[PDB]
């Protein structure tokens, strides 16, 4: 039973120790979903602080890794910071010896490649971390790129990720069948970040407060992730209509 | 002291109609010594023919070389090299010593054995080709085979006729020039025949 | 050697002499400089002939890889990025001066690279020994807003100033023309302004002419069956 | 660092080396994808299985360029096969393009590649690839040909054939319908033919992938004015180009 | 039981047993004290021999003019780790011009162990070091385990057998501590408190071994017929 | 060191090596044997800088020893000169290249024939009726070129290289003091030893 | 840390085994057999394909029989990728070789180069040994005409004839039965066809499940030619040597 | 199973169990804490006095970082000392190119990802300490806490070892009692007392106090211990509310 | 080439002549030598061209990393990752730098790491082969806390002399304006700059 240790092959042809890594993704028992509108790309990820211990501040599972890409983990945060310090490193040298910014799908191959090595190379772990990238990509438009540690990504119309992905993604293919088109028709971003939370809302049957959640914005040129206030602003226009 | 000018030698190829032709003297000296008058420079691995001036050393390294080379190509590949491929892994392999050169002047010589086209190419001891028409020199002697050339050379000459124009294109320029001459020999190619000339010339 | 590059409205166009020389020897006289790096990167090299080849396809070879990788079309930056750190490293011993034009899905480029791995921008660019020559032509004709047929005009006449007072140049203009939207053109030997005239005698020689002393057949061919 | 210096794949007293048998398990389960020779050309051809509705699978190409004039697809796992192919492209140049100044030939890329996946069954810390690669190409001698790889490194040329999930029957469904005489559009009928039994749900050109290598497409090139470059043999089919093939069906 | 075939594994409960077993060559090895007052520090060691032919093995080895160390455990090791401490000495005095402070000495002999604690392939140290030395600051005790636990004491004992000593040193230790400018009592004190520890032999001439540094003290080990006056 | 000549006649080849060994301004020693012996049908003699000419030819000896023990069998005369042309080679790229030329004179027992390599401390190979290193060469080779048959016996060969010697004693600078000749046949190797 | 999933490849039994060579050589008795016969004025290779389909291209197939230069071939009993890189490593060998003393590799000197690679691989670096048997078919001018055969032990022999891969046992009775000394090419042909016939699992012995091969000096004068046999070849020597 | 044996191997419920055993050495250790203030941090631990030979106030355990960071753990003490070494090393080399001391997050995740590490490959086995650190920096002052998984996360206090069930309690009510802040000077007393209540679960032995702190306006943000006079006073007013 | 940096009541200004020259040919008359590292840190180069396009490209790398995972870097920051770079490699490079940068915290800074690879932190800056010839007319004519028209006059004029007297100095005078309000490009003529 040496090869459910290692990432070797069973006799099924599995990598068990792969399939307990995507097992530990859900540890943190977060939910995250990503959306697309016309100009950016929205990410918005459950926020839970229950430890009044904590500086609440510094919570945080949304990475700034470059000006143009964010990053959501869902996983636990030692593997999330690991995988964000080197998103950062990777998107930086791109720039650096190709002389320009390294693509949002690029940097998911990148890293998908990396967990790939992980799956085959028996002295490293896989990272127990999904990994969704967002940009607004100069030649792509908004970008969703998602990796696993199978070492696995593609891009999506929207996505979602933790313990209740399957409500969240029916809920999202439900409306796109209706819409028939592979993104929000809003205009502003903050209108695409009101869609989000109202989906997730919606699909997980709860309500949210400010501090319940985590939201970042891609838009032509930068990523930034919103203040508790800006949340505010958001959640007030959804209850008053 | 120079290294392209201690052994002395020249080779020369042109192209004629249906048929290449590439030619060299035999001397290989110290300097103002001769030492052999066998020392041929043209060497052919299936139908690709080369010839090299320059350091003598580095000449025979350079067959040995290619000749390897060649023979795993051939293994691998199943069929001969043909020039235009050859051709490039001369340069390829020229370039890899970069900054610690072989001293030659490289020759290549065939007939792509597939569209029947005549090929003719030279390089510099660092990689560089030059691929012409009409004729490639290399040597000690460079200087006179590209005035004899110049002026002997006319395209669309029938094999035979490609003979004595290379050859007195060889011999003259040879002839103004002290590191090279003691024998020459002529290959005319064509795409199923090689014939293989020993000339006669003065022998100072 | 002379080379340019000329902006122009919606593209860059690139031009060459074709002499190369040993010295004062004139090894070949229709050299071929203009080069691809990419089906719509293309680059004109000056120095070291071996070194701008061998810089060129290396740097052209990584690029294609990496196009492959991104599934995007090559940008001229990222040849520009690639060649000058190479370069840099060697400090100069690896000889190419180079002119780098493109078109990308950004947009249009012209650089110039020196040996030692500096770099330029500008509308027009000349480098190699007839640089002088060209500059001369380029800076007494350029101007703002350039036409496609302009353009070449401008730069194959600088071309021409360097292949008729500079003795490093020589022989034909080769261009390419790189458009905004389009297949880039290569038009080698654009022009042809230096055919030798006709010789006053044929110096071909009778059969029989040339003394020999053996004649054999070369084996060619594989060891034989049976 | 790296301390499993030793073999992951031995010998058991049957001879078996089990972690390539099992590499073949993964491949077994794995997408059937297949490839048929004609005269005038190869093609390959699988199944896109999106994962969910919203995945845009258009950005999961699984048949690949790896020269202008050769092709992969593969069954198994898809994370291998994309390693695979970024190695691939990159010995096609190292070991070949930038000695010989042209790309290799089909069998050759195929040697340099089953090279790759042999390593990986013998040297120390890691397991074998667990995909079949089918490899398409071109080249001037050898003309057309079609290679499979598997696990171990081993490699075949074949007129037709199939792997992964249905290989079994469409295998048999291949030989029936082969002949010596296909022309490149026979081949691609047969393809998509053979392709629709092994596939469940929707098939058109959006959950189809299929690629040929044919004639050269100097459309493709990119630039004008060197005779002698006519542009790559490789082709990806359009969604619109499958579907035109799937009325004629 | 399933978790001590390496240094590099955690037991359920926390504990490292490689570690733990390499505790158990000290208890087994012969006792050795360490005390001192604030003019002096002195070790007393109590060495075994092999049987009546043979010599009785040296506990005590000296580190620098000012700092030295007894062993209780597998003496090879010691020998590894008292060298490192000579060179780190060694090391401060050529470049700083400045004596090794013996607290300093103790963090540097942590961090050493600390490492055969946390990798494959390593096993930790199998034996025990009490340090005195002389420094900027006065006299110092120090007890060094190869869990890499190093603590700064007025008096203790290692080896089998020393919680006699331990004892004895805790009750005395409002006399002891105040034997400044007296070398021989503070040795006697040192000899009395070993001798807590003894069963079946006594202290004899090539029994026991003492070492002393201090004030105006080289560290200066004593063996043979310069022990005499004290047993 | 300085003269080394050698002739390939009908049946044998013959090496004549100078005896001086000269430390600037003092002739050190006079009956110096500069040549080793390869294999049983095959000789080296060399010449070129000090220390550096006997290291190559040890080294080259006990290579070629170890390929006999290993094989039970003696190369021939034109495998032996491309190993040696091969360590020149490689050694003129080196850090300290060795600055030694070398001639090898050997009887191919299967050709039954003798054979004459000339190498040069490059790597500069050439088979030869007769050759020389130095200057050695400016002083015989119109002597040679003038007498020289080959269908030669080796009394005629070492006849002609008497010749050959004198006209060195005569017109050469430097006191070489004589030289050590060695002739190489289907026998073996042997030295003539009044010379 | 590592150790714990090491199988140690590079051990022996208690009664003095490579069990790594041992369980490689029982992975050989499963493939195809093949079959080298040495005659005065030749040397015959011979080898059968495993189980076969229509649709595998056989004339552009390989995967028994490799040149390793122009005087010396190989047939390959085992796995094939581990042949390949073993293979590639030969051809190099006999190019430095030629490149070094101007002659061609002798024969000897190749297969004990090959066999001391595989022989390493069972003392030292802990990976597994190559699951590859040899028959070494090849000329020199020293020995003329040879036969060598390696395993995985790294251990090689000579013989007049021998056999590697399935049924091993019966082909060598076969071969011991009907060999010869003053045997030629043509009846070596013949021999080796009728001992493949005999011993095979499959129903019959054609065209498309065999290749073919000869090392003759049977090239015009001093001189020796290689022949790996196309389909249609080895067709046409089942008619004639009368298997079909 | 067997899952639990090796470092780095995932249960199949997706654990990392020898780090799950680190958690358990670090259990076993004396407490720590640390404190939050208006403009800084208080750092404090219990010593457990295993005897009278002990020199007082001569073992300290709270470590200095650069100037400007304390840190204190409990477990294996050994390998607290190991993280700090390392991390006065990443301390000193990004000073060495930024200038600028580094800032308390920035160090954070220095610790953080070298501690994460020890969790990928089985040939090293996990910290097991619990480390408390911060100090103040150019933002303000910053209080983080890691365990052996490599986890940290930014805190208005914390605590760990023996006793921290009841040092969290005592430091849930000063938040809630306290919602504007703690002054350092108020900070240094409530530590002292928060480790008398703490050291109930380790009664047996008697053990000895010692507090750090970093203040804006009390140390000008550099990292000092408390000694003397501010050190008694705290001591005092721990043993009245202890009574 | 002259290049200055000058620090002022809302900020701080670069400015620089355009020509690189090749002996005494013009190679580019139109340069561009005032160099983004950060959004509001750039910097002016002089000396080897190779040189400081590769130390800036290596720079500009460093402070886009720093400011993935620490957030904006200082000027100071800025000037001791280039320092780094030229102290270490000081045998193999020939580059006298210019840092100049706006924070809110610290408003603008200049700071100069001349040949040796030192760093001064100064109110202004002046170098390159045209500063020696404004060293008299800068230390007469700077004052601290100009306005943002008094400073670019300064400047302009200050360069104005430089390139008069320097035959490797001309064309364009460049400027980049970094405040709190942005980063303001300016461009000027020598029919303008010639006639002051
Ligand atoms: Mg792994
Ligand atoms: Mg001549
Ligand atoms: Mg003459
Ligand atoms: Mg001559
Ligand atoms: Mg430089
Ligand atoms: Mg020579
Ligand atoms: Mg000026």
């Amino acid at each position: 039973g040496y090869d459910r240790h290692i990432t070797i092959f069973s006799p099924e042809g599995r990598l068990y120790q792969v399939e307990y890594a995507f097992k530990a993704t859900n540890q943190t028992n977060i939910n995250s979903l990503a959306v697309r509108g016309k100009d950016c790309t929205v990410v918005i990820s459950q926020k839970k602080v229950p430890d009044k211990l904590l500086d609440p501040t510094t919570v945080s599972y949304i990475f700034c890794i470059s000006r143009t890409i964010g990053m959501v983990v869902n996983g636990p945060i030692p593997d999330a910071r690991n995988a964000a310090l080197r998103a950062k490193a990777e998107a930086a040298e791109f720039r650096y010896k190709y002389g320009y910014d390294m693509p949002c799908d690029v940097l998911a191959k990148r890293m998908a490649n990396l967990s790939q090595i992980y799956t085959q190379r028996a002295y490293m772990r896989p990272l127990g971390v999904i990994l969704t990238f967002v940009s607004v990509d100069e030649e792509l438009g908004p970008s969703i790129y998602k990796t696993d540690p199978a070492g696995y990504y593609v891009g999506y119309k929207a996505t979602a990720t933790g313990p209740k992905q399957q409500e969240i993604t029916t809920n999202l293919e439900n409306h796109f069948k209706k819409s028939k088109i592979d993104h929000i028709n809003e205009e502003s971003w903050e209108k695409v970040v009101e869609f989000a939370i109202t989906h997730m809302i919606d699909a997980l049957g709860t309500e949210f407060s400010k501090n319940d959640l985590e939201v970042g914005v891609a838009t032509k040129d930068k990523f930034f992730t919103l203040s508790a206030e800006n949340i505010e602003e958001r959640l007030v226009a959804i209850a008053e209509q | 002291s120079d290294p392209s000018s201690i052994n002395g030698g020249i080779v020369v190829a042109m192209t004629g109609k249906d048929c290449v032709a590439i030619a060299c003297d035999l001397r290989l000296g110290s300097q103002s010594l001769g030492v052999s008058n066998k020392f041929e420079k043209i060497f052919h691995y299936g139908h690709v023919f080369l010839g090299i001036t320059g350091l003598a050393t580095d000449v025979t390294t350079l067959n040995e070389m290619f000749r390897y080379k060649t023979n795993l190509y051939k293994l691998k590949e199943e069929r001969a090299i043909e020039p235009e491929t050859f051709t490039q892994l001369v340069s390829s392999s020229l370039y890899e010593r970069r900054f610690g050169p072989y001293f030659v002047g490289p020759v290549v010589a065939g007939i792509n054995s597939k569209s029947g086209k005549p090929f003719i190419a030279g390089f510099d001891l660092i990689g560089c080709i030059d691929e012409a028409k009409d004729f490639i020199v290399s040597g000690t002697a460079s200087d006179q085979l590209f005035g004899m050339c110049e002026s002997l050379y006319e395209p669309n000459l029938e094999p035979e006729d490609l003979f004595e124009t290379i050859s007195q294109a060889l011999l003259n320029a040879a002839d103004r020039d002290a590191l090279s001459g003691w024998g020459a020999v002529v290959y005319i190619i064509k795409k199923d025949e090689v014939v293989k000339r020993y000339l006669k010339m003065r022998q100072d | 050697t002379t080379i340019v590059g000329v902006k122009f409205n919606n593209g860059v166009v690139i031009a060459a002499d074709t002499r190369s020389t040993q010295g004062p020897i004139v090894a070949d006289k229709n050299c071929a400089k203009l080069h691809r790096i990419s089906p719509k990167i293309w680059c004109a090299g000056a120095g070291t002939a071996a070194d701008t080849e061998a810089v060129t396809q290396l740097i052209g070879s990584n690029i294609e890889l990496h196009s492959l990788y991104t599934s995007r079309e090559p940008r001229v930056v990222s040849a520009l990025q690639m060649l000058k750190q190479h370069l840099f490293k060697y400090q100069g011993h690896i000889g190419a001066y180079l002119i780098v034009a493109g078109v990308d899905p950004t947009g249009s480029h012209l650089f110039s690279i020196h040996a030692h791995g500096s770099t330029d921008v500008g509308y027009y660019l000349s480098l190699g020994s007839g640089s002088l020559a060209a500059m001369a032509v380029l800076e007494s004709h350029w101007k703002q807003d350039l036409t496609k047929e302009e353009a070449i005009k401008l730069a194959s006449d600088a071309i021409q100033a360097g292949i008729w007072n500079d003795l490093g140049s020589g022989s034909n203009v080769d261009v390419c023309v790189m458009e905004i939207g389009k297949d880039a053109e290569y038009l080698r030997n654009y022009l042809t302004p230096n055919v030798r005239e006709e010789k006053q005698k044929s110096y071909k020689f009778p059969r029989g002419t040339t003394a020999v002393l053996k004649e054999s057949i070369v084996n060619i061919c594989d060891i034989q069956e049976e | 660092t790296d301390r499993y210096s030793f073999s992951l794949t031995t010998f058991s007293p049957s001879g078996k080396l089990g972690q390539i048998d099992y590499a073949l398990t993964a491949v077994k389960q794995g997408v059937t994808s297949l490839g048929i020779k004609a005269t005038n050309g190869v093609v390959i051809a699988t199944e896109k299985k999106s994962s969910s509705p919203l995945a845009m699978s258009e950005t999961l190409s699984k048949v690949s360029l790896l020269t202008p004039d050769i092709g992969a697809v593969y069954s198994g796992m898809g994370p291998d096969y994309r390693v695979l192919v970024d190695k691939s492209r990159k010995v096609a140049h190292t070991s070949y393009k930038r000695i010989y100044g042209e790309y290799p030939p089909t069998k050759l890329l195929v040697s340099e590649v089953a090279k790759i996946m042999q390593e990986a069954t013998q040297s120390g810390g890691v397991r074998p690839f667990g995909v079949s690669l089918l490899i398409a190409g071109h080249d001037e001698f050898n003309g057309f040909s079609l290679y499979q790889v598997d696990p171990s490194g081993s490699y075949f040329p074949w007129k037709a054939t199939a792997i992964g999930k249905g290989s079994v029957a469409a295998k048999t469904f291949l030989e029936k319908r082969w002949n010596d005489e296909l022309e490149l559009e026979d081949a691609i009928h047969i393809a998509l033919l053979t392709l629709k039994e092994s596939v469940e749900g929707e098939f058109n050109g959006d959950t189809i992938e299929l690629a040929i290598i044919g004639d050269e497409n100097p459309d493709l090139l990119g630039y004008t004015g060197i005779p002698t470059d006519k542009g790559p043999r490789f082709r990806k089919l359009t969604s619109q180009e499958i579907n035109d093939r799937l009325e004629a069906l | 039981n399933n978790y001590d075939g390496d240094t590099v594994t955690f037991s359920p409960t926390g504990r490292l047993f490689q570690v733990e077993y390499a505790l158990e060559a000290i208890k087994q090895g012969s006792v050795t004290v360490g005390l001192r007052s604030n003019t002096h520090a002195v070790l007393v060691a109590l060495k075994r021999n092999a049987d009546e032919l043979s010599s009785y093995q040296k506990k005590i080895i000296k580190c620098d003019e000012h700092m030295g160390l007894s062993l209780a455990g597998l003496a090879p090791d010691a020998r590894v780790l008292s060298n490192y401490l000579r060179q780190q000495c060694n090391y401060s005095s050529l470049v700083f011009n400045r004596k090794l402070a013996v607290e300093r000495a103790g963090h540097l002999l942590c961090d050493k162990a600390q490492k055969n604690t946390q990798s494959y392939g390593g096993r930790p140290y199998g034996v025990g070091l009490l340090i005195i030395g002389y420094d900027k600051s006065g006299a110092h005790l120090l007890e060094f385990q190869p869990s890499g636990n190093v603590t700064e004491l007025y008096g203790t004992a290692i080896g089998a057998r020393s919680q006699g000593a331990k004892t004895y040193l805790e009750r005395t230790l409002d006399t002891f501590i105040k034997i400044d400018g007296n070398p021989d009592e503070l040795i006697k004190a040192g000899v009395e408190a070993i001798s807590q520890s003894l069963r079946d032999e006594s202290l004899t001439v090539d029994n026991l071994s003492i070492a002393i540094v201090g004030k105006d003290t080289p560290f200066t080990i004593y063996d043979g017929e310069a022990v005499a006056k004290y047993i | 060191m300085d003269i080394i000549l050698g002739i390939r006649v009908q049946d044998s080849v013959i090496l004549a090596s100078s005896k001086a060994v000269t430390r600037g301004i003092s002739v050190l020693k006079d009956s110096d044997d500069k040549t080793r012996q390869l294999s049983p049908h095959t000789l080296m003699s060399f010449a070129g800088e000090a220390g550096d000419t006997v290291q190559f030819a040890e080294y080259i000896q006990a290579n070629i020893q170890l390929y006999s023990i290993r094989e039970d069998y003696e190369l021939s005369p034109q495998a032996v000169s491309s190993f040696v042309r091969q360590e020149l080679a490689k050694s003129i790229r080196s850090r300290r290249p060795y600055q030694v030329n070398v001639l090898i004179g050997g009887y191919d027992k299967k050709k039954n024939k003798p054979e004459l390599y000339q190498i040069d401390y490059l790597g500069t190979k050439v088979e030869l009726p007769y050759g020389a290193h130095g200057y050695s060469g400016f002083y015989t080779f119109s002597l040679l070129d003038h007498h020289y048959r080959p269908d030669m016996t080796t009394e005629e060969g070492l006849d002609l290289l008497k010749l050959c010697v004198q006209e060195l004693e005569k017109r050469m600078p430097m006191d070489f003091k004589g030289v050590i000749v060695k002739i190489v046949d289907k026998d073996g190797i042997r030295q003539v030893d009044d010379f | 840390g590592s150790r714990r999933y090491d199988s140690r490849t590079t051990i022996f039994s208690p009664e003095g085994r490579l069990y790594q060579v041992e369980y490689a050589l029982e992975s050989i008795s499963h493939a195809g057999t093949a079959i080298g016969i040495m005659a005065s004025d030749g040397i015959v290779l011979a080898a059968e394909r495993k189980v076969t389909s229509t649709l595998l291209e056989q004339d552009t197939s390989t995967e028994k029989l490799y040149k390793l230069n122009d005087k010396i071939a190989v047939a390959v009993a085992g796995l094939t990728a581990d042949a390949e890189i073993l293979i590639n490593t030969a051809r190099i060998h006999a190019q430095n070789y030629l490149k070094t003393y101007n002659e061609d590799i002798p024969v000897e000197i190749l297969v004990r180069r090959l066999s001391d690679i595989k022989q390493g691989y069972t003392q030292h670096g802990g990976l597994r040994p190559f699951g590859v048997s040899f028959i070494y078919a090849g000329y020199d001018d020293r020995y003329g005409y040879q036969l060598y055969t390696s395993n995985p032990s790294g251990n090689y022999t000579g013989w007049k004839a021998i056999s590697v891969g399935a049924n091993t046992s019966a082909a060598q009775t076969l071969l011991q039965m009907d060999y010869k000394d003053d045997m030629k090419v043509d009846d070596a042909i013949e021999l080796a066809l009728k001992t493949l016939s005999k011993t095979t699992d499959s129903s019959a012995l054609t065209y498309d499940r065999l290749e073919f091969a000869t090392i003759r000096k049977g090239a015009n004068d001093g001189e020796v030619y290689q022949k790996i046999f196309k389909p249609q070849e080895i067709k046409d020597i089942l008619v004639k040597t009368g298997i079909t | 199973t067997g899952y639990d044996l090796s470092n780095s191997v995932f249960s199949p419920d997706g654990r990392n169990f020898q780090v799950e055993y680190a958690v358990k050495a670090v259990e076993n250790g004396t407490t720590s804490i640390g404190i939050k203030c208006n403009d800084g941090v208080v750092f404090a631990v219990e010593k457990l006095i295993t005897s009278k030979l002990l020199v007082p106030q001569k073992n300290v355990k709270i470590q200095v970082v650069d100037r400007h960071i304390g840190c204190v753990y409990s477990g294996l003490i050994p390998d607290g000392r190991h993280l700090v070494n390392r991390g006065r090393e990443e301390a000193a080399s990004f000073k060495k190119l930024y200038k600028t001391p580094i800032p308390i997050p920035a160090f954070a995740d220095r610790l953080g990802q070298y501690v994460q590490a020890h969790t990928l490959y089985n040939s090293v086995r996990p910290f097991g300490v619990s480390t408390i650190f911060g100090g103040v920096d150019k933002n303000g002052a910053h209080l983080y806490m890691l365990e052996p998984s490599g986890s940290y996360w930014g805190y208005k206090g914390a605590a760990t070892g023996k006793g921290r069930q009841s040092a969290k309690a005592e430091l849930e009510k000063l938040v809630d009692h306290h919602p504007e802040g703690l002054s350092a000077r108020e900070a240094v007393k409530q530590a002292a007392k928060i480790i008398y209540l703490a050291h109930e679960d380790n009664k047996e032995k008697d053990f000895e106090l010692e507090i750090s702190w970093c203040s804006l306006s009390e140390t000008n943000g550099l990292h000092k211990f408390v000694k003397g006079d501010l050190l008694q006073e705290a001591i005092d007013f721990a043993q009245k509310e202890i009574n | 080439t002259s290049i200055m940096a000058v620090t002022f009541k809302d900020g701080v200004i670069l400015g620089a002549d355009s020509r690189t020259t090749t002996g005494a040919y013009i190679a580019n008359r139109v340069t561009d030598k005032l160099t983004r590292v950060h959004d509001k840190i750039w910097c002016c180069r002089s000396g080897s061209a190779a040189d400081t396009q590769a130390i800036a490209d290596i720079v500009q790398y460093h402070l886009e990393l720093y400011t993935s995972q620490y957030g904006t870097p200082s000027t100071e920051t800025a000037a001791s990752v280039f320092k780094e770079l030229c102290y270490e490699n000081k045998d193999n490079l020939t580059a006298g730098i210019i840092v100049a940068g706006y924070d809110d915290k610290n408003k603008g800074e200049v700071y100069t790491i001349p040949l040796g690879g030192s760093v001064h932190k100064l109110p202004y800056a002046i170098a390159g082969s045209g500063s020696t010839f404004i060293y008299g007319y800068c230390d007469k004519n700077f004052r601290e806390n100009m306005s943002k028209e008094e400073t670019v006059d300064f400047i302009k004029h200050s360069l104005s002399q430089a390139i008069k007297w320097d035959g490797s100095s001309g064309g364009v005078i460049r400027m980049v304006v970094l405040t709190a309000a942005g980063v303001e490009r300016l461009i000027f003529y020598p029919d303008e700059y010639e006639q002051l």
